[PDB]
């Protein structure tokens, strides 16, 4: 139905920063 | 217990050799000290066997006791006149910790490569995540000593690491 | 007439300032009267000590012949032989001119000791225009390297929270690149005993000992225009830098690199600069298209400005290595161009915007448009200067700056066009979301532009418009001295 | 050199083996485990079980202290605080 | 044809051919193999006499500590050093004398099968990390002319008439190419292109 | 004058009471004398005359213009040097006091400055041998000068076991030398300087390099700097280098004669070392002292690629970089003394404890100079940025110098590695600076009334009381102005750095 973008990790690792799925804010 | 066995060999030797060097005098008051928690710990052990993943935990005790003891020192000082009771806790923290990652378990990284798939699983599914109790139950706290090689406290660790970074309230 | 006038004036002007502002230090504990109005009086003398810095040149200008081949003005002052070209007479003026803004910029942004801040911009203003009247290699480095004291201390006293990392930067990137600039000076004036311009001109070295020579002297200048990969000092020192500071660094002392090529490379160097132009050519695109991407993910205001300079530098960078004069010159007008628009562009977005609202994040800026008209306007305008609209000088320079290199090499200098489209991609796209949608729900609505920030933004527009339409006001000036530097044989 | 090199953890291990081979109620003790309740000592115990703590820490308590020490944790601070390694002879440290 | 690529490389003496006589790789690297295994090991089991002359003695115990060798450090030492004299001397026979190239190549290996010996506890990765960084500091170091440049130096030239000491002249023309340090007015034209070529402005548009 | 002077204040000092006004008007009788030794010098000794080359007292000493000027540097350092201990540096007697403290503090520098002049003009065997004794013990004297200190004194036991090792080493290659040839003068000796083992000479440089803290002997004076007092670290750390450069230039000198190649790769793989540990020493420390230390280690290294190449452009390098690094060692040393007065004072964590010998120990106890007093922080700056090599300062134009020499002579790698190792030791130099001045703005306007000058008195209200003493000002005020404005007459210094002449003549 709705995908995300191309070149957007799954995963990333920054430290303490906080590590959510991404959200296409253009389909809220 | 062979790797119990082989792993306190290590300890043991090391003590041999800083008395023979004149190593470090507080490597040999750490040395010292993860030997008498040895003890305590056969005596409430018998016949139960003694894997590495049951000493992983007495180490980890001893690590995160200090670090708590050097938490309060660096921030309200130390009491000795030099002032190195708090530097002391870390200078054994590493001491611990050199053997803690000799032992044949997984590091942080291979236990958080499989739980990490399991909390944004949970996520996924369920939308909110409030606390590390929904985590724990999708974990198989009965086979993680072979698939994993882990001990029951090193996951609970990497579980509640994760879930700090993850939670969304 | 020249060089002894510009030191022996400003050292009196440093003198008074210094003698007038610290005359009350010792516990007198008093309220002074010079420290009224945040220090008024004193920084008005060194306002118009800037602005007479300005008038000096002009003395010198009035008797400039353009149809003179060599050096004028021929002088020597503190056993240095200093003279002046059409080269460096637009540059020196170019520099001058920044002096006035750069303490304007900063007239009522500053926590304190406003009399150091105008001593050590006035103090690199004149170090900066006498490298370009200087006649020999060891004057050039002495020149090139003693703005790094001031600096320094510029930027670890009146920067951002990160200024101690951009102090650093600055002072350790500059200094260890020119130090292999100046072990090819100690060879020159070891092997020929002289380092004055016109006498290393005539020799011609090894081919081998022309290549080591290259390779050092071009280390120096790779850093400071910045080239890549040895780009990584200037965002980081841009974004932390006090506004004159960045006004400075953007308009002056970046264009140092291009002069060092007029000076240290072609004349001596002519065989060894066309073996290293394709390998220069190379870089300089890399650098030009790297750099146009990379601004594309900046989220930093005053970074993205930092960038979007490294991508016109490369251009000139490719023009003054074209061995034609449409090359030579279209660079130079490029380098007077971006001498207006990049400072215009940090007292948009370093000196208007964080002035007002102390964030440089670009999430907190959009629809200024709406409570910023005046703001917008400028902003909208420098921003088309910026990507080469033409009427702009940035064009006139872009354009001979590509034709050069298409006459060059017509097979790699093509690529240098990719700057029309790449300067437009990440400036019209930072412009369009400062001046789109609503008016920032993060903000509250203040002042628009003051009438010295109009000041500021009028005088860096109009000579880039005067300059844009009719450059020959500069070629004329420049037709005579860039037409030395070309080497060929035709036979 | 001449600093000392002790932590709490240590202090109060080594605490806790020269109490447990005297004849104490408890042999789980703690920093709130106290002399008189918990490990049981009279006026005579208490005071061998601080002079047996003196000579594992090398350290002397004051009058005014060991009259007043309560609990096992009230030892643990007093060698942190108070302890120093002894001085060496002119050649030990520099040679 | 082939590019005309700058070539920014220090004067050595180059041997005629013919010259060159080689240098045996595997006796040269015997010595040094053998007389630093020796020192090595010698001076570990001098070292423990030291230790049981004093081990109360912290002054004593703590400066034997720094020099202390590990027994994987006390075999890897001489065979690092042992593999970058043979590969030193077997790729300079091979290349009919000394070059950078081969003094990166050879302090490279060296580093890298002494590094699995004596860092095994580490990863491979880190240990090719040390090893690149080893290799270029000595590619380096031949490349600067070793300590010094001897008999290629402007000193040694100006003594031999090859520098610039009587100066320059424009009527004087020399078919052969001028010295390393000499510098000249006027060059022959056949020079510029051999050195640039033809082309973009060299005789040709 | 120096010897007849000595006498008469070795007797004087033991004959007046003990008073710390009567030492300290001694110590003006040290400068008075130091001052008729240096008039008197000027006055006979001139660079024309001795350019040949002139021997003395049996052959046993030979002064040239090359040794004369090194001499005149001595003796005008050595006068700098004594107006700290002859002159107020703080003006409050709880620092002050110790410079007054000990009577024989003068007579040990009147000892040493004699041991110092006479070792560059030795020209034999047994008084090289005899003279590097006299230098080496006065210095020992000094560092154990108060002996009432545990660190000082322990610095001094150091120092003699290091410095006795080194003159053993030093005797040996004489006697390895003597037992060649059969010959003790250095002139006899040059006759034969083809057919003595060369090496025999190295050794005797090995023990001249453990004086001058060259790696890998640096240890010891890095410890040694920093363990002593402010005022004693200034004169050991700067004086025998003074002398021994210029020894090891003239051995040097001689050792060129035959090229051997091998002896000249072993001292640059010395001088390389040397500033890789100079550099990379000073990154992470925390004692002002120990900073200087690996900064005159590095300097040292500088200097020896000019004494290494060893030819006309190196006698004007040596002489023009010792001279400004000389004045640049007096300006920083004076400048730390000074400050001691801004220090704050408790009415706490890490438990630092500072002496009255070293007030300022530490890097940050130089903070907030800047705005206690600009002029003073800015002629720290100077002379920072002059060890840096910023020009057109006088540190400029010495490295530029000293490269001349070095790239002349083929050495390329040592001409690359001190370049990086000055960016690498920007490094360090850059962090005093940030400690300077970098927090001007986020802490003007803070009330200090905690500070060391606070506890001074006041005279009368109405007067203008100066913070900073007159002779110690108008010094650092005058050393700064000439690092900062050498441009001026830079062309006319090195005019005369190119007559003096070292057997060069023709
Ligand atoms: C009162 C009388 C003043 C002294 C008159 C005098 O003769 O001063 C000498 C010089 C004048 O110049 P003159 O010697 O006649 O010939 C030009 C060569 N300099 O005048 C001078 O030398 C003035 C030099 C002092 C001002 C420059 C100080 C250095 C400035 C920083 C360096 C800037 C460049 C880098
Ligand atoms: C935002 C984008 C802005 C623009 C970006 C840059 C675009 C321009 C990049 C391409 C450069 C311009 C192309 C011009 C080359 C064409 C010139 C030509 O006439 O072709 C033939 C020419 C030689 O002529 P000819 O006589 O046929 O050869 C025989 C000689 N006896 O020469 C030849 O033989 C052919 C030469 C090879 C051409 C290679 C072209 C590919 C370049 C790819 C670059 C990397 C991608
Ligand atoms: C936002 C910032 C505010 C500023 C924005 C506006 C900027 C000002 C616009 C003008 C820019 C300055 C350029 C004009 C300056 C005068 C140039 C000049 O000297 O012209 C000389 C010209 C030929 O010279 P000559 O034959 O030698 O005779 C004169 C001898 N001294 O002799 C002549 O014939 C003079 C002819 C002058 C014609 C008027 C020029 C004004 C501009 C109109 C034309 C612009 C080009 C057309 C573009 C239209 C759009 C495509
Ligand atoms: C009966 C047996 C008697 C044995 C007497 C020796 C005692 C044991 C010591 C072990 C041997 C090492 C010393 C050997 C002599 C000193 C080196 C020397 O002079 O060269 C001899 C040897 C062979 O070289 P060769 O060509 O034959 O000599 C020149 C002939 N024209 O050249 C060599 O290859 C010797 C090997 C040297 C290479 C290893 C040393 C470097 C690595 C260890 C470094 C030691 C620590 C660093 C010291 C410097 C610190 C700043
Ligand atoms: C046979 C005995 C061993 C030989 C010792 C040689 C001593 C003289 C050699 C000159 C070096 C003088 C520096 C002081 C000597 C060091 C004393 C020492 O050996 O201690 C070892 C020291 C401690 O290291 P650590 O591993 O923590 O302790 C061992 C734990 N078991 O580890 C160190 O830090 C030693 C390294 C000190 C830094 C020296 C670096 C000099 C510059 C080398 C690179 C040159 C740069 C140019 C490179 C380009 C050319 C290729
Ligand atoms: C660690 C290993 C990483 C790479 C090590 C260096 C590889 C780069 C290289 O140059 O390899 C060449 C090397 C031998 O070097 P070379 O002297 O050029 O061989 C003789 C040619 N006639 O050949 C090799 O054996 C490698
Ligand atoms: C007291 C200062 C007196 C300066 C005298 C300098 C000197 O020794 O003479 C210059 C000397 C050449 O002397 P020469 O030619 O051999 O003999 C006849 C010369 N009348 O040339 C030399 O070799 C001198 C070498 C040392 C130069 C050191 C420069 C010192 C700079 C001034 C010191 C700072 C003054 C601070 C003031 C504090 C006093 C209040
Ligand atoms: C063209 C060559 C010129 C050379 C001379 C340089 C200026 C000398 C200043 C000395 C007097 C002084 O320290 O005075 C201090 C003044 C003004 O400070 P203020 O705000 O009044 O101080 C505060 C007093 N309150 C609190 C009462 C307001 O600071 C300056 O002037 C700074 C200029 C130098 C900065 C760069 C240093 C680089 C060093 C190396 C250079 C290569
Ligand atoms: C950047 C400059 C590199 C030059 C290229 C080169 O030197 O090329 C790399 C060389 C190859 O030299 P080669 O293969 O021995 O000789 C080539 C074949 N010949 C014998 C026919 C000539 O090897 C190296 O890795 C040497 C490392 C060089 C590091 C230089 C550091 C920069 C110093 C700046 C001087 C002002």
């Amino acid at each position: 139905k709705s995908f995300l973008p191309h070149f957007i990790p799954k995963n990333y690792s920054y430290g303490d920063y906080p590590r959510l799925k991404p959200e296409n804010l253009q389909k809220r | 217990s062979s790797a119990y066995d082989e792993a306190l060999a290590t300890i043991r030797n090391d003590l041999k050799l800083n008395f023979r060097f004149k190593a470090d005098v507080l490597e040999k008051n750490v040395i010292r000290s993860i030997l008498a928690e040895t003890k305590n710990l056969e005596i409430d052990n018998k016949d139960k066997d003694l894997d590495e993943f049951k000493l992983y935990d007495l180490l980890s005790k001893m690590i995160k006791q200090r670090q708590d003891s050097a938490a309060i020192y660096l921030k309200e000082g130390s009491p000795d006149r030099f002032r190195q009771t708090g530097w002391n806790e870390l200078r054994e923290v590493d001491y611990i910790t050199k053997y803690l990652e000799a032992l044949p378990v997984a590091s942080a990284e291979e236990i958080e490569a499989k739980v990490e798939p399991i909390v944004q699983s949970v996520l996924e599914e369920e939308g909110e995540l409030k606390s590390p109790k929904e985590i724990f139950s999708r974990i198989p706290w009965k086979v993680v000593n072979q698939d994993w090689q882990a001990s029951e406290g090193a996951v609970k660790n990497t579980v509640l690491r994760l879930y700090n970074l993850y939670k969304t309230d | 007439m020249l060089v002894q006038n510009l030191i022996i004036f400003n050292i009196i002007g440093i003198v008074l300032l210094v003698l007038l502002n610290n005359n009350n230090n010792g516990i007198l504990n008093k309220k002074s009267l010079l420290t009224i109005k945040n220090e008024l009086k004193l920084k008005q003398i060194g306002l118009i000590i800037s602005i007479i810095n300005i008038l000096i040149i002009i003395e010198n200008w009035i008797g400039f012949n353009s149809n003179y081949y060599g050096f004028q003005n021929i002088e020597r002052f503190l056993n240095i032989y200093w003279g002046i070209d059409g080269i460096s007479l637009l540059l020196v003026l170019l520099t001058l001119i920044l002096g006035p803004i750069a303490i304007l910029s900063n007239w009522k942004n500053l926590k304190g000791y406003y009399t150091y801040y105008v001593i050590s911009i006035n103090m690199l203003v004149i170090l900066m225009a006498l490298n370009f009247i200087c006649l020999d290699l060891v004057s050039f480095y002495i020149l090139f390297e003693s703005t790094l004291a001031p600096l320094f201390l510029l930027i670890g006293i009146y920067g951002a929270n990160n200024k101690n990392k951009a102090a650093y930067y600055v002072l350790i990137y500059t200094l260890a690149s020119s130090l292999f600039m100046l072990l090819s000076i100690v060879i020159y004036y070891i092997i020929i005993n002289s380092t004055d311009y016109i006498y290393i001109n005539n020799i011609i070295l090894s081919i081998n000992l022309q290549s080591l020579l290259f390779i050092g002297i071009i280390i120096g200048i790779a850093v400071k225009t910045p080239l890549m990969p040895v780009h990584t000092w200037l965002p980081t020192v841009h974004s932390e830098s006090p506004l004159g500071g960045s006004i400075l660094l953007a308009g002056v002392i970046l264009k140092l690199a291009i002069y060092g090529v007029i000076r240290l490379l072609l004349p001596n160097l002519s065989e060894i600069s066309m073996m290293f132009t394709p390998i220069i050519y190379i870089i300089s695109i890399l650098t030009l298209i790297y750099s146009s991407l990379i601004t594309l993910k900046q989220t930093d205001l005053k970074v993205i400005i930092a960038y979007s300079s490294i991508s016109h530098l490369a251009v000139c960078m490719i023009g003054i290595f074209a061995n034609n004069l449409i090359g030579i010159n279209g660079s130079l007008i490029l380098c007077l161009a971006h001498g207006f628009v990049s400072p215009a562009l940090f007292i948009l977005v370093g000196g208007i915007l964080y002035d007002r609202y102390h964030n440089r994040l670009i999430n907190y800026y959009q629809g200024l448009s709406t409570f910023m008209p005046i703001f917008s306007i400028y902003l909208v305008v420098f921003s088309f200067c910026n990507t080469g609209t033409p009427l702009s000088g940035n064009f006139v320079g872009e354009f001979l700056s590509i034709t050069g290199a298409v006459i060059r090499h017509p097979i790699i200098g093509s690529l240098t066009a990719a700057s029309v489209l790449l300067s437009a991609c990440y400036q019209m796209k930072l412009t369009n979301r400062l001046t789109g949608s609503v008016f920032s729900q993060y903000l509250h609505i203040t002042n628009d532009v003051t009438n010295r920030e109009i000041f500021l933004l009028n005088w860096l527009l109009i000579p880039t418009i005067i300059i844009g339409i009719y450059p020959s006001f500069v070629t004329n000036i420049l037709n005579l001295a860039s037409s030395t530097l070309i080497y060929s044989v035709l036979i | 050199q001449s600093a000392s090199t002790l932590t709490k953890e240590d202090v109060l291990t080594r605490s806790v083996s020269v109490l447990r081979g005297f004849e104490v109620k408890t042999k789980d003790i703690d920093l709130q485990t106290t002399f008189v309740q918990d490990l049981g000592m009279d006026s005579l115990d208490l005071n061998d079980a601080l002079v047996a703590l003196e000579e594992e820490f090398d350290v002397v308590f004051d009058d005014k202290t060991a009259n007043e020490i309560k609990t096992v944790g009230e030892v643990v601070d007093f060698v942190l605080a108070n302890y120093l390694p002894t001085e060496q002879s002119i050649n030990h440290t520099i040679r | 044809e082939q590019f005309h690529l700058p070539q920014p490389f220090w004067p050595t003496t180059k041997t005629k051919e013919g010259e060159y006589v080689p240098k045996d790789s595997i006796r040269e690297a015997s010595k040094v193999f053998i007389g630093s295994g020796v020192l090595l090991g010698g001076m570990h089991f001098r070292r423990l006499m030291q230790y049981k002359k004093g081990s109360a003695r912290p002054g004593l115990a703590k400066y034997l500590n720094l020099f202390s060798l590990s027994k994987s450090q006390l075999i890897g030492f001489p065979v690092a050093l042992g593999a970058f004299s043979f590969l030193s001397h077997s790729f300079a026979n091979l290349q009919e004398g000394q070059t950078a190239t081969g003094e990166f190549a050879a302090s490279s290996i060296a580093s890298l099968i002494g590094l699995s010996i004596f860092r095994t506890k580490k990863p491979l990765s880190s240990n090719v990390a040390i090893a690149v960084g080893m290799g270029s500091l000595f590619g380096f170091l031949t490349w600067a002319g070793n300590f010094n440049l001897g008999d290629n130096s402007y000193r040694a030239a100006l003594e031999a008439g090859n520098g610039n000491e009587g100066g320059f002249d424009n009527k004087v023309i020399k078919t052969e190419r001028q010295g390393f340090w000499e510098g000249v007015y006027r060059r022959p034209l056949s020079q510029t292109v051999e050195d640039l070529g033809e082309g973009r402005g060299i005789i040709t548009q | 004058m120096l010897f007849t002077s000595l006498l008469l204040i070795i007797v004087y000092g033991s004959l007046v009471n003990k008073s710390h006004l009567l030492t300290k008007l001694i110590n003006r009788l040290g400068l008075i004398i130091i001052i008729y030794t240096l008039l008197i010098h000027l006055n006979i000794n001139t660079l024309e005359n001795l350019s040949i080359g002139i021997n003395m007292f049996n052959n046993l000493l030979l002064i040239n213009s090359f040794n004369n000027t090194i001499i005149e540097l001595i003796l005008i350092i050595c006068i700098l040097y004594v107006l700290l201990i002859s002159f107020n540096i703080t003006g409050l007697s709880i620092i002050d006091n110790l410079n007054y403290s000990k009577r024989t503090f003068i007579v040990i520098v009147l000892f040493n400055i004699i041991g110092l002049t006479l070792l560059p003009l030795v020209n034999d065997i047994m008084i090289l041998f005899i003279i590097i004794e006299l230098q080496s013990y006065s210095l020992y004297l000094l560092t154990a000068i108060f002996n009432e200190s545990h660190n000082s004194t322990k610095s001094a036991l150091y120092y003699f076991i290091v410095g006795s090792i080194a003159s053993f080493i030093i005797l040996d290659a004489t006697v390895s030398i003597y037992d060649d040839l059969g010959l003790t003068n250095i002139q006899y000796i040059l006759m034969y300087i083809d057919k003595l083992e060369i090496f025999d000479l190295l050794c005797l440089l090995f023990g001249l390099f453990i004086k001058i803290g060259l790696a890998p002997f640096y240890s010891y004076s890095i410890t040694i700097y920093s363990l002593s007092p402010t005022i004693i670290t200034n004169y050991i750390s700067l004086m025998p280098k003074l002398s021994i450069l210029t020894l090891i230039y003239i051995i040097m000198h001689y050792i060129n004669i035959v090229n051997n190649t091998d002896l000249n790769y072993v001292i640059s793989f010395l001088i390389l070392i040397s500033m890789f540990i100079g550099s990379f020493g000073g990154l992470n420390v925390i004692r002002i002292k120990t900073l200087l230390a690996y900064s005159s280690l590095l300097n040292v290294s500088y200097m020896l690629l000019a004494i290494l190449s060893n030819s006309n452009e190196s006698i004007i390098a040596y002489i023009y970089y010792i001279i400004q690094y000389s004045l640049t060692h007096i300006n920083i040393f004076s400048i730390i003394l000074v400050i001691s007065i801004y220090l704050p004072i408790m009415n706490n964590m890490l438990n630092v404890m500072i002496t009255k010998y070293s007030p300022i120990e530490y890097i940050n106890q130089l903070k907030n100079l800047f705005i206690n007093n600009i002029f003073i922080a800015i002629a720290l700056c100077i002379s920072i940025f002059s060890l840096i090599g910023i020009p057109p300062l006088t540190g400029f134009y010495g490295k530029y110098l000293v490269l001349i020499s070095g790239l002349n002579n083929g050495y390329v790698l040592l001409s690359i590695v001190l370049i990086i190792a000055s960016s690498i030791s920007t490094v360090y130099y850059a962090t005093i600076l940030k400690v300077l001045s970098f927090d001007t703005l986020s802490f003007k306007d803070i009330i200090s009334n905690n500070l060391i000058i606070n506890t001074s008195p006041e005279n009368n209200n109405n007067e203008i009381k100066p913070e900073i003493s007159n002779v110690i000002s108008y010094v650092i005020s005058s050393l700064t102005l000439i690092i900062l404005l050498i441009i001026i007459q830079y062309e006319n210094i090195v005019k005369g750095a190119y007559l003096v002449l070292l057997y060069n003549w023709v």
